[PDB]
């Protein structure tokens, strides 16, 4: 139900610093760790196991100071046992001392866990030194835990603060990942069979991924495809090499599509179920073609020539150190000069054409830099790739690669 | 034993008073003379205590006000008002606290006073008052320093005896104050700097790690004291104390080290040992960025080695995804064949993960003005950190390491 | 003054940090510095003195301790290895305080 | 020359007078078509060479008499969409209160026009392309206003790149019908003569001129000035104890990473003396002011609009 | 009144309690021709416009039904996971609704969608927009406002409290209308907050995406894009909606009003070339309707045929002579017999009968023309090479401008059609015979039993006979409407005025007015020095201001102590900056040529 594996030393240290209920612990512990290292899971299981009064608060949900303080105080008032309101930090400290004096909570360490705490440094300045010194300010035997992915030195305010004990939850190596993934074996099939499956999956995906959640989800998805030989009967439980040879090319296709989330999980399990092979689904990518009006097409392939070409060469290509650095901003007069040059027919400066130039920007196809003097508005940039402009130029029968560079 | 743990945990975790004072006798003599001058006579005074973080400024005022309170016929007539910068950020909340701690919230009624000074004059008219202003520099950043001016003006002018003690850790505290309030301020400064040598540090070690004389289990108490004498004279304990002394001479870090070494002591292992201080010193001295880079994937390490070559060649010039991808392409062709030969989206996903950990930083911060590529970013790792982290990188393929050396 | 006796009663690594700042300012001839050059000189001074090799999270702790007081005013810690470090007290005062 | 001297020399008369006298009643003929197309759900924008102010004012006199109409001056420097929202809310409607935001007040007046159809309002804008009403938020608020069926809007544009303001989303809101009125009247009202090459400059800087001089400058310099703008703002609350000091300014601007040396700040305060921005009252026995002469409300409205 | 140092002047009709206003009909008649005619034409306009508006809004509801069937199927599939579920790390189901480039018509496309959901899946559907959600607090405030409307420091827990209050079962559906315009931070924060608590608050998101779906990658990072189960959907094409609405508004004989060829070219060019917005086409049709019923007095006769002839029967004398002086009738009497020439002009009672006969002839000409048009389109689409057009509207334009067989284009479609397979011809005449089925009350029933005979035959000689059959048909019934008498009653041909009102060019007007003042001032002001001052300065600068000042002084003194010429230069240069031609630089006193044309 609630097993923690390969975290024995870390749970030993937390259980040591918590100690006894009457004893006073550190005013603050700052747990930091690389992603999917079991911060929330280990802390929640340990706090639930020991039966300590504790509050779990996520700071992403509490984007306002009032919401954070209100959430903490209401959850403590439910732990003690209608609606208490607190606008400021001082009202939090007064009402916090008020709710802490209940008979169940007079003589026990009251924990306030704050998960995803890197969003506490974007809020009010007194909030984070206020929470670090909460045992000093309130004097009510209170311990706060900050869980984060970010190292401690970035958090430090300019005026200093009550420095906390910085703890490190280490990453899972290959063995720890194998003995946490193989633990929840399917009841139908052999445990060694599922263990060899985890061995080949970790063999493929260790290089690009060391995240527990992503590997567990990819192990869930690709498992019916793995046991299809033993279901069809062409191979048995102990014919490991045949099973690995079957699933070895398929795992690369699952790395290039599902791992990048091009094709959703439901479409993927449909592909393994109905036996339709992958590679026949376009996915969210490869749909880079948008049906655009004629003038907006020529404006866009003129702004790409304005942005990615130096002004010194502009004379040679049109009147008669690379793309690596990016798009160079251009003035609007260059856009109109290129637009009038490349279009074969006469173009009049109508209201609709300027409305199209200021529309591409709203549709995030173009982008203005500066954001100053909107009526003059000369500065613009092109945010689209080579293939999109090449496809549009091919549609209206224009040779973009002749004009880009020699 | 439990009682030893309880007493020493209140000594280390909470900053609870202990009897002796280390090298602050003259400063305390000044402070106690001015408090007895204010309380016994009718003189009104102002003090601005200056000292670095954790140098016991609150220790001095708590012990001085405690001995002041011990004096007969002082306790009945003296009122205290504790105000703090981190709690009260605006002067109306400060006014609310000054009414509330003086127990005049019933007396003040519903009347709204025309001026701030009139409200303070009404409050003080219904017997000396002491005003401990913690975090004085946070009071100094108010809108026009109204509360500080009114407090200093009432102490200078009004008959009502008032002492205004302020606590700061800034040596420019008399440059933040505006010209009128410096003139109203009597220049009395008590500097609590950490002026003690290394043998005095070892003496504070042995004084702070020893049991009190009112401990009931006396027979265990004397052998615990003889044990901490032998521990203080030990060589390796002296070495780890020297390593902690070189960083800082602040007793808060010493109490953290002693708490960790104390917390290792259990029922089976009933006495402290040199290896407890050595391991507790090993826990504190961890390097954070090496712990993060240890957690990374292999592909993110290949990206970091490419970024290190980019900053090596084009020195102090920012980069985008395209240059690091091109250098990584020179890797995947130049060293190896058909190994590490990934596509662009998975490399982009790894680069975006490096951005998530804040090991790279966007040089210019805009609001959606730039696409994901062509965005100029800087590396937040020094070269020697990268070499140290690759040095003990678990099983780093000889290919990537040989790329890293050259 | 307060700043001179504050520098004199400071620890060993803070004084070596202030010496790295002085030598790096002599090298640069400017009143500001990126934290990288200060750390690269501080490594060499710790090697010369005989002190052990300082990790980045100890040097950042020393720098934020000096910046917590006003012997030095630096940028917010949010940006790392990219700070602007300037002296708040005069260089001759620093040499007078460290010469003892 | 002076701008006052420009006001004095009004002796000249137009050469083609009889020729240009027939170009007014010709456009006066189209008034019934314009009023009818207002009632059917279209809006009219006028584009031309001369001043359309007299034509719109004659349109007010002849037709829009027995209606609750509102005239808006884009050419006035001290105008904002907040002001036109106040003008709709407080006198046209009988509300007497303060609203939290411009969007919250816009939704209140929009809802007020929803529950009742007895209200009809005619909203004239003499220039819709002026600097104050150039913002996309401003045109978004005006587009939310004009799309109702109980309110009508006639506006004129003068600038050559006016069609850049509206895209396909915004011009869906405005049912524009473009009518050319190429009269030849001079721009006597809309040419303020301020920040022109006439050397005479009157009073405190208007907000448009303050912004225009302040944009073409170093970003550090914008910060340096914002410091004193915010200080002078918190100091001006009573006339007593007014004035900053130059050593105190060096302290505040060294705390922040803006200025490196004192000579750099002296060079900066001379650059502000160059554009008549700073008033150096240093050497005064009480305090060495270094204050700004620009009106305080204009300073608040600049700082809120600056980003 | 309007000149004061403030920016808002509000005039009210207060202290005069006569708030009665003119009815709209009074604005319609600005002349003294015939007021009863001018009040009846305004009722006819409103009737025809309501009919076209209702027909379009029914048509769009009919067209996009197929997309909504698949989308309701997907939202019925997705909620089964919440019915089983104990979050079990469930993802937020989302549908990427790839709409078009156009932005104007989307407000229709979502609205029907909203109603479809309120009939089928949920009773709780709310729509949000990027313009009124700058931050998370406003986002959640409008979320809990529309959720409470569908049935104070609001938080996601307060949303779940409302949900457990009201349900005590359906999902809640949030439609993000404009995916492009949202701030990145509020999207990532809403996804991360909502993902944790979805087990008590079921949430299904539709993203309204104008461009390609790669925008989902651009705004949302990979750490947030893996919290969504995403399924792609594609909407209508703009071209298909255009051809459908043209077939159901113009080409139908139900509506009496029509448009000319050049008006159709203008409205098709401003669509194909600038923006694929059908609502601008509906705007152009409304404007053409308003100008046709506002200009022509005899357009009261433009109605359905019973009402048309009862309106013919009772007319004023002035309307009768307006009929008599119409150019189509004036050439009609010229080809008519010599007794009948004086018979029409002298007697109005003969005229009232003759116009009824001519209007009925025009209506049956339209019915025959459109039926033969659909059959010719069946032959046109069946051919591979697509000569005249791919679509119905290109064919209608090219037949409407000039006779097709008069042009040499039609010989190509004949010679391609003449060599053809038997099965293809069987399919073609099956399609054509179900076109003759499609429109009842035919006046071409002889052709219907003929094409029954050639279908009943089902070689190269009868292939030649059926191709010559459609050839004789297309010579017989398709003719341009200008060759029909009394056609200016139901036709509107004012291309240039419509082009100027819809698609203006305010830079050409300024450039022409400054370079040539003689067009608007015909008082001998230019042939290839006497001009308004703005013209004089404008011609000279095409740039230091003092040399420009002395050049202007020289020119205006050639035209005639003078201080006034320098003052005129100050005014002229100041009013040139208000029109965007002069920009102050620092190299000289000034040097700028940003017009560059
Ligand atoms: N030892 C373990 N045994 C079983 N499951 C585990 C173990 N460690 C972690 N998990 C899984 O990891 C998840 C919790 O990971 P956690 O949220 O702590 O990662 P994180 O590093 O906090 O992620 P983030 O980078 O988002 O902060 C749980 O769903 C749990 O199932
Ligand atoms: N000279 C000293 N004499 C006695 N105890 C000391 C001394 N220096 C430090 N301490 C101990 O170290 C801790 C000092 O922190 P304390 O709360 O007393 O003030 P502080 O932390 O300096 O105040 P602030 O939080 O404002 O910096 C206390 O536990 C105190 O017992
Ligand atoms: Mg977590
Ligand atoms: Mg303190």
């Amino acid at each position: 139900e609630n097993v923690v594996l390969c975290r024995e030393s870390q749970v030993s240290i937390l259980q040591s610093l918590f100690g006894e209920r009457h004893h006073f612990s550190f005013p603050s512990i700052f747990i930091y760790g690389h992603t999917a290292s079991g911060k929330t899971y280990v802390t929640q299981t340990l706090l639930k196991t020991l039966e300590l009064p504790h509050v779990f608060v996520n700071c992403v949900e509490c984007f306002t100071l009032r919401l954070l303080l209100e959430q903490i105080l209401n959850k403590l008032n439910h732990l003690s046992s209608t609606e208490i309101t607190c606008e400021t930090f001082n009202d939090f400290v007064r009402l916090f001392k008020q709710v802490t004096t209940a008979e169940n909570l007079k003589d026990q360490t009251v924990y306030i866990v704050l998960d995803k705490a890197e969003y506490l440094r974007d809020m009010e300045a007194n909030l984070l030194p206020g929470f670090l010194r909460l045992q000093e300010l309130a004097d009510r035997n209170v311990t706060v835990l900050f869980l984060s992915e970010i190292v401690w030195e970035k958090f430090r305010p300019n005026t200093g603060c009550f420095e906390p004990f910085v703890l490190y939850f280490p990453d899972y190596s290959i063995g720890n990942l194998q003995k946490i993934l193989s633990h929840d074996h399917p009841p139908e099939y052999s445990a060694d069979f599922y263990a060899a499956y985890i061995n080949i999956l970790l063999g493929v995906f260790y290089t690009v991924c060391r995240d527990l959640k992503e590997l567990r989800h990819l192990a869930v998805l690709n498992f019916p495809k793995y046991c299809e030989p033993v279901v069809k009967g062409e191979a048995s439980e102990r014919d490991t090499r045949k099973l690995w040879r079957n699933i070895e090319p398929h795992l690369k296709k699952a790395m290039q599509t599902v791992y990048l989330r091009e094709i959703s999980s439901s479409q993927w399990e449909k592909l393994q179920k109905d036996d339709t092979d992958p590679g026949q689904l376009k996915g969210l990518s490869a749909h880079t073609h948008v049906e655009l009006p004629y003038y907006s097409k020529f404006i866009l392939i003129a702004a790409y020539l304005a942005s990615y070409n130096p002004a010194r060469t502009d004379k040679r290509f049109f009147l008669k150190s690379n793309h690596l650095l990016g798009p160079k901003p251009f003035p609007l007069d260059r856009l109109l000069a290129i637009l009038y040059s490349i279009v074969d027919s006469r173009v009049a400066p109508t209201a609709n054409i300027f409305s199209q130039i200021t529309s591409l920007v709203t549709l995030q196809l173009l982008t203005l830099v500066g954001h100053d003097d909107q009526l003059d508005g000369p500065k613009y940039k092109c945010t689209v790739s080579l293939d999109f402009i090449r496809a549009i130029a091919r549609t209206v029968n224009f040779d973009i690669i002749k004009y880009l560079y020699d | 034993l439990s009682q030893v743990q309880r007493i020493l945990r209140e000594r280390f975790c909470r900053q609870s008073p202990h009897s002796n004072l280390f090298g602050v006798q003259v400063q305390y003599k000044h402070l106690s003379e001015l408090l007895k001058r204010t309380a016994l006579h009718g003189e009104s005074n102002s003090v601005l205590i200056i000292g670095p973080r954790g140098s016991g400024k609150t220790m001095l005022i708590n012990h001085a006000l405690k001995e002041l309170m011990e004096i007969e016929e002082v306790s009945e007539n003296v009122l205290q008002v504790h105000l703090n910068g981190l709690l009260q950020i605006n002067d109306k909340i400060a006014l609310k606290e000054i009414t509330r701690q003086l127990n005049l919230e019933n007396v003040v009624g519903d009347k709204v006073f025309g001026s701030f000074a009139e409200n303070l004059s009404f409050l003080l008219e219904a017997c000396p008052v002491i005003f401990i202003l913690d975090e004085f520099d946070l009071f100094a950043h108010h809108k026009n320093q109204t509360l500080l001016y009114n407090l200093f003006d009432i102490s200078q002018s009004a008959q009502t005896p008032i002492a205004v003690i302020g606590l700061t850790c800034r040596l420019d505290i008399l440059e933040l104050l505006e010209k009128r309030v410096k003139s109203r301020f009597s220049h009395r400064q008590i500097h609590l700097m950490n002026s003690f040598g290394f043998p005095q540090y070892v003496k504070i070690f042995k004084e702070q790690l020893s049991l009190p004389a009112e401990f009931p289990d006396k027979v265990f108490a004397e052998k615990w004291n003889e044990n901490v004498q032998y521990l203080s004279e030990d060589r390796s304990v002296q070495e780890v104390l020297q390593k902690h002394f070189n960083i800082s001479k602040n007793l808060r870090s010493l109490h953290m080290l002693l708490m960790l070494a104390l917390n290792r002591v259990t029922a089976s292992h009933p006495f402290m040992t040199a290896v407890d201080l050595m391991e507790a010193s090993q826990l504190c001295s961890m390097d954070s960025k090496a712990n993060i880079v240890h957690g990374l994937s292999v592909l993110e390490i290949c990206l970091i080695i490419a970024m290190k070559h980019l900053n090596d060649i084009y020195e102090e010039e920012p980069f985008n995804f395209q240059m690091v991808y091109n250098e990584f392409q020179k890797f995947v062709q130049r060293k190896a064949h058909s190994v590490y030969n990934f596509e662009k989206p998975v490399v982009m996903k790894a680069f975006e993960h490096l951005q998530q950990l804040e090991l790279i930083k966007p040089m210019e911060r805009t609001s959606g003005n730039s696409q994901r590529e062509y965005q100029l970013m800087k590396l937040l790792l020094d070269n020697t950190q990268i070499m140290n982290a690759l040095q003990k990188y678990p099983n780093c393929p000889t290919d990537v390491r040989q790329w890293a050396t050259s | 003054s307060s700043y001179i006796t504050a520098i004199k009663n400071s620890s060993v690594l803070e004084q070596s940090f202030l010496r790295a700042i002085l030598a790096e300012f002599r090298r640069s001839g400017l009143e500001e510095a990126t934290f990288q050059q200060i750390y690269s000189q501080h490594v060499a001074l710790c090697r010369m003195e005989g002190l052990p090799y300082p990790t980045m999270s100890e040097t950042m702790a020393v720098c934020s301790h000096l910046g917590s007081c006003r012997l030095l005013l630096v940028e917010p810690s949010r940006n790392d290895l990219l700070l602007r470090v300037r002296l708040n007290v005069s260089q001759d005062d620093v040499l007078y305080a460290l010469k003892d | 020359d002076q701008q006052t001297l420009r006001n004095l020399l009004s002796k000249v008369s137009p050469s083609f007078s009889a020729e240009l006298k027939q170009l007014n009643q010709q456009y006066e003929k189209l008034f019934h078509k314009w009023m009818l197309q207002l009632h059917l759900g279209f809006n009219i924008v006028l584009y031309g060479l001369g001043s359309k102010r007299d034509l719109l004012e004659r349109f007010r006199t002849t037709m829009l008499q027995d209606s609750i109409h509102v005239v808006i001056n884009g050419f006035f420097p001290g105008i904002s969409v907040k002001s036109v929202l106040n003008s709709i809310t407080e006198e046209v409607l009988d509300h007497m209160g303060t609203f939290r935001s411009i969007l919250d007040q816009l939704d209140w007046i929009v809802n007020k026009f929803k529950e009742d159809s007895s209200l009809e309002l005619f909203l004239l804008i003499h220039n819709l392309d002026s600097q104050m009403l150039r913002g996309e938020k401003s045109q978004q608020i005006i587009g939310q206003l004009s799309s109702l069926h109980n309110i009508y809007l006639i506006a004129s544009i003068d600038h050559l790149n006016a069609p850049l303001m509206w895209d396909h989303a915004k011009q869906s809101l405005f049912n524009w019908l473009w009518y050319e009125t190429t009269t030849y009247s001079p721009y006597t009202e809309e040419t303020s003569y301020e920040n022109s090459l006439l050397v005479k400059q009157s009073g405190s800087l208007p907000l448009s001129s303050l912004t225009h001089v302040l944009r073409s400058l170093t970003p550090n310099a914008r910060g340096i000035f914002r410091l004193l703008i915010k200080y002078q703002l918190d100091n001006q609350d009573n006339p007593s104890y007014i004035g900053l000091s130059f050593q105190d300014f060096y302290q505040q601007c060294r705390e922040a990473f803006l200025v490196n040396s004192d000579l750099t700040l002296r060079a900066q305060l001379t650059e502000f003396r160059d554009h008549k921005l700073i008033r150096t009252k240093k050497g005064t026995d009480g305090v060495e002011y270094l204050l700004i002469p620009v009106d305080n409300g204009t300073l608040t409205d600049f700082l809120e609009k600056e980003e | 009144t309007s000149s004061m140092s403030k920016g808002c002047f509000v005039f009210k009709p207060n202290s005069k309690k006569r708030k009665i206003s003119l009815p709209i009909e009074d604005y319609f008649n600005k002349g003294k021709n015939e007021p009863e005619d001018s009040k009846l034409r305004f009722e006819t306009y409103q009737l025809i416009w309501q009919q076209m508006k209702s027909e379009n809004e029914r048509l769009q509801e009919e067209l996009n039904k197929n997309l909504f069937d698949n989308l309701i199927e997907f939202l019925q599939k997705s909620h089964s996971g919440f019915q089983k579920n104990q979050i079990k790390l469930r993802e937020i189901p989302t549908a990427a609704l790839v709409l078009g480039v156009n932005v104007t018509d989307h407000d229709l496309t979502f609205g029907s969608l909203t109603e479809a959901l309120q009939n089928n899946v949920t009773p709780y559907v709310v729509s949000l927009q990027a313009k009124d959600c700058p931050d998370m607090k406003h986002f959640l405030q409008k979320l809990i406002s529309q959720l409470m409307d569908c049935c104070t420091h609001y938080s996601m827990d307060s949303l779940s409290s409302w949900y457990m209050t009201v349900t005590q079962s359906p999902p809640v559906v949030v439609i993000l209308k404009d995916m492009e315009s949202f701030a990145t931070k509020v999207l990532q924060d809403f996804i991360i907050i909502s993902s944790q608590h979805l087990h008590e608050f079921p949430l299904i998101l539709i993203f309204g995406i104008a461009t390609s779906p790669i925008i989902i990658h651009r705004l949302l990072p990979h750490a947030v894009s893996s919290l969504l189960c995403i399924e792609l959907f594609q909407s209508l094409s703009c071209k298909e909606h255009l051809t459908t609405v043209l077939d159901k508004l113009l080409l139908t004989t139900q509506f009496p009003f029509k448009i000319n060829e050049k008006v159709l070219q203008v409205l098709t060019n401003i669509f194909l070339y600038h923006d694929f917005s059908v609502q601008n086409f509906i705007k152009g049709l409304q404007l053409s309707l308003l100008e046709h019923f506002y200009s022509q007095p005899l357009s009261v006769l433009c109605c359905n045929l019973p009402e048309a002839k009862r309106r013919i029967n009772f007319l004023s004398n002035n309307q009768c002579e307006n009929i008599r002086r119409l150019p189509s009738f004036r050439r009609y009497v010229e080809k008519q017999a010599s007794e009948k020439q004086v018979a029409l002009l002298t007697n109005e009672r003969y005229l009232k009968e003759e116009t009824q006969l001519l209007l009925e002839n025009l209506h049956v000409y339209h019915m025959n023309y459109f039926l033969v048009l659909r059959c010719l389109h069946k032959f046109t689409s069946s051919l591979p090479k697509y000569p005249l057009g791919r679509q119905i509207r290109e064919l209608y334009c090219t037949c409407l401008e000039k006779n097709i067989w008069d042009s040499e284009e039609y010989a190509s479609v004949l010679q391609l059609l003449r060599m053809l397979a038997k099965d293809e011809l069987m399919t073609i005449l099956e399609k054509c015979f179900k076109v003759f089925k499609s429109y009842c009350e035919n006046h071409l029933g002889s052709t219907a039993k003929r094409i029954e005979e050639f279908l009943a035959q089902f070689f190269e000689v009868l292939r030649e006979n059926v191709v010559n059959f459609i050839d004789c048909l297309v010579r017989e019934y398709l003719l341009p409407p200008e060759t029909q008498p009394l056609h200016e009653v139901v036709y509107f041909s004012a291309a240039h005025a419509l082009r100027e009102h819809l698609n203006a060019a305010p830079r050409i007007a300024l450039h022409t007015a400054l370079n040539n003042p003689y067009y608007y001032l015909k008082n001998e002001a230019l042939k290839s020095n006497i001009a308004p001052d703005i013209c004089i300065a404008y011609k000279l600068h095409l740039i230091n201001l003092v040399d420009w000042s002395e050049a202007f002084a020289t020119v205006v003194t050639a035209a005639e102590m003078n201080e006034i010429i320098h003052a005129r230069f100050i005014r002229a240069v100041s009013e040139l900056e208000l029109l965007g031609f002069i920009k102050p630089t620092k190299q000289k006193t000034d040097h700028v040529a940003r017009l560059t044309w």
